[PDB]
């Protein structure tokens, strides 16, 4: 975890996301399942 | 906020205002799902009744997408005094939830560990509001943004009249005219990880806004990440 967070896109390898996130194939990337995700700015 | 610039649109989808009887802001807050709202305990003082209003970048000006929530539920954590100002926090339960969209989002919240770790060192964080524009002058009619540096604690407690607990954290500028301000409080401290926002401290308070050789202090989220979750399911 201490290198480049172990990769992760989020949270520390073993990763994981914050609510409203799905993680990756990769298991690193996280995806997002809403249009709204939290943590996001938003775009019209 | 002194200093800094208006959000751009979209910017800062999780600022939430808190307004008084008069129609008017006096406190900041974070929006953190469709129930919850993430304030300063010390707000709660400054208000018989309040609401909440989402999507507003302009008080001045009624444009799409802004909403106002009654409250519901005020939960005010039990250790806030103000002696210290410590433990300064608290979140609102909305009547009706909040609708998602343009300028209207919730921040993150990260897992306690990982932010001690991964967030919390990183070189800067956001505030943003509505509060005062100068120590002695009017408050902003526009939403405003300012990255602010951490500030180390011990650098702050040297700095600081009062006591800087572990629930609380110091940022922002020795001298230079840029800080958060009065009518801020409340308000969101976000850090970026990546390109996700994480909530990470509560605006709290100052003495005075923007003097040289003071900081601008902030609740910790990261040592009420339990309490927030306990809080939000009740
Ligand atoms: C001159 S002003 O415009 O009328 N205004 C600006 C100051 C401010 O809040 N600035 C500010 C600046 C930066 C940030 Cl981040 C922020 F949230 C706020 C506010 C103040 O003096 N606050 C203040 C000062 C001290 C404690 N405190 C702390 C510990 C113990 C006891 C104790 O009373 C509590 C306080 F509310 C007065
Ligand atoms: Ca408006
Ligand atoms: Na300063």
């Amino acid at each position: 975890c201490s290198l480049d967070n172990g990769d992760c896109d989020q949270f520390c390898v073993v990763c994981s996301c914050a609510r409203g996130y799905t993680l990756a194939d990769n298991g690193k990337a996280c995806i997002p399942t809403g249009p709204y995700p939290c943590g996001k700015q938003t775009l019209e | 906020i002194v200093g800094g610039q208006e959000c751009k649109d979209g910017e800062c989808p999780w600022q939430a205002l808190l307004i008084n009887e008069e129609n008017e802001g006096f406190c900041g807050g974070t929006i953190l799902s469709e129930f919850y709202i993430l304030t300063a305990a010390h707000c709660l003082y400054q208000a018989k009744r309040f609401k909440v209003r989402v999507g507003d970048r302009n008080t001045e000006q009624e444009e799409g997408g802004e909403a106002v929530h009654e409250v519901e539920v005020v939960i005010k954590h039990n250790r806030f005094t103000k002696e210290t100002y410590d433990f300064d926090i608290a979140v609102l339960r909305l009547k009706t939830p909040i609708t998602f969209r343009m300028n209207v989002a919730p921040a993150c919240l990260p897992e306690r560990d990982w932010a001690e770790s991964t967030l919390m060192t990183q070189k800067t964080g956001i505030v943003s509001g509505f509060g005062r524009t100068h120590e002695k002058g009017r408050q902003s009619t526009r939403l405003k943004m300012l990255e602010v540096p951490y500030v180390d604690r011990n650098s702050c407690k040297l700095s600081s009249s009062f006591i800087i607990t572990q629930n609380m954290f110091c940022a922002g500028y020795d001298t230079k005219q840029e800080d958060a301000c009065q009518g801020d409080s409340g308000g969101p401290h976000v850090t970026r990880f990546k390109d996700t926002y994480f909530v990470t401290g509560i605006v709290s308070w100052g003495e005075g806004c923007a003097r040289k050789g003071k900081y601008g202090i902030y609740t910790k989220v990261t040592a009420f990440l339990k309490w927030i979750d306990r809080s939000m399911k009740t």
